[PDB]
């Protein structure tokens, strides 16, 4: 559904 | 009829465009006008955008208002309601006057269920109040879940204390406080930060213990 | 990166 | 010295092929042996299976122990160091002998650096002693992160004091410690459940206080 990657804090995701 | 006819008269000020979100994977969006002769959907237009994506119309409906006004709404079809993503919405009066504009993160406006199987017990060993619970039935995510819980009774004292609680949990032992004292109790859940945003939901029904 | 969509508790992601 | 000493009569278990994650992009793997004349790191061959993707090599590499025995490691390629599927591993003599073969997720597997910048204060206002520190440095997903609290204190005062820390939790307060004596406080971090797992780091520099 969403592309995501590790960030500082949590992931960061948006949709695919 | 109480709470019912209470709110009949607790008037609210100005009108707004008011979007929510349940699960993740719906969007309502709606407002509320003076019932007027045949002005119906056909006199207005709702149009949306995901960011980068053609522009959409969706089909408006209409419905009373417990108090006589109408309101008019969309439903998102679930394919459109992704997260993470600045959503542009447009109400058109079908003279071409602008109604409302307003842009949103579905993510941001979640107003849950509010949480089922309430159950209070007497922590037996020590003397007290064990709280546990269940979130909002069919919801996701639910390790995002904020609780608060909102502790009263106890004839003319008018506590109506309430403890926060951090998010996947579902227990809370209300450790110290009476002897002999009438209780009850209710919970509300919310997504959690920063990911999600929202609004507090309802209050999950109440349970009474009697210390 | 990773292809994550809502579960019951958290995210469920496997990489791309 | 001491604790290396201390280290140095420590007990010991067999022979287990070690792997570990640091940041979330990268993987060692090692075993720890008898010194060996004439044995060096291409006398076995270390191959990995990142699921769906084919067989690989990594290279060996040998360093003294302390302790007397050789230490054989290889850390995996960064392009390899994927999060959610199943790493197939194998370490094989020179000869196909069979030595090692293990199956993890570098998810699965984190060993965090110690926090840093651990500082210790006494909150006037109320006589408590508030504790602060950062995250792993270059660590990414720092909400994730759990820590716990080390109060070890003065002379023959000293019974074991430790605290739990929530997740994204950088500070605490500690209150109830004893008038005029010396707290010695250290920090250790870990990747919560149900995402990550792994072990416990290194403590922290620490802080000492007067109360």
């Amino acid at each position: 559904t969403y592309s995501c990657h590790f960030g500082p804090l949590t992931w960061v995701c948006k949709p695919q | 009829k109480f709470e019912s006819k209470a709110a009949l008269l607790a008037a609210r000020g100005p009108e707004e465009l008011l979007c929510f979100t349940e699960r993740l994977e719906d969007l309502v969006c709606f407002w509320e006008e003076a019932a007027s002769a045949g002005v119906g959907p056909g006199n207005y237009s709702f149009s949306y955008q995901l960011e980068d994506e053609p522009w959409k119309l969706c089909r408006l409906h209409q419905a009373p208002t417990a108090r006589g006004a109408v309101r008019f709404w969309c439903s998102l079809p679930t394919a459109d309601t992704s997260s993470f993503v600045p959503l542009e919405l447009r109400v058109t009066a079908a003279s071409g006057a602008p109604r409302y504009h307003r842009v949103i993160h579905i993510n941001e406006v979640v107003l849950l269920d509010a949480p089922v199987g309430l159950v209070a017990r007497l922590a037996d060993e020590s003397g007290h109040v064990v709280l546990r619970w269940l979130p909002p039935p069919e919801t996701p995510m639910t390790s995002h879940i904020r609780y608060e819980v909102d502790v009263s009774a106890g004839n003319g004292a008018g506590s109506v204390q309430r403890v926060e609680i951090l998010e996947g949990r579902t227990e809370c032992v209300l450790s110290n406080l009476r002897g002999r004292t009438r209780y009850t109790f209710a919970v509300r859940a919310r997504m959690a930060e920063p990911s999600f945003g929202g609004f507090w939901s309802a209050w999950s029904e109440p349970v009474s213990l009697l210390t």
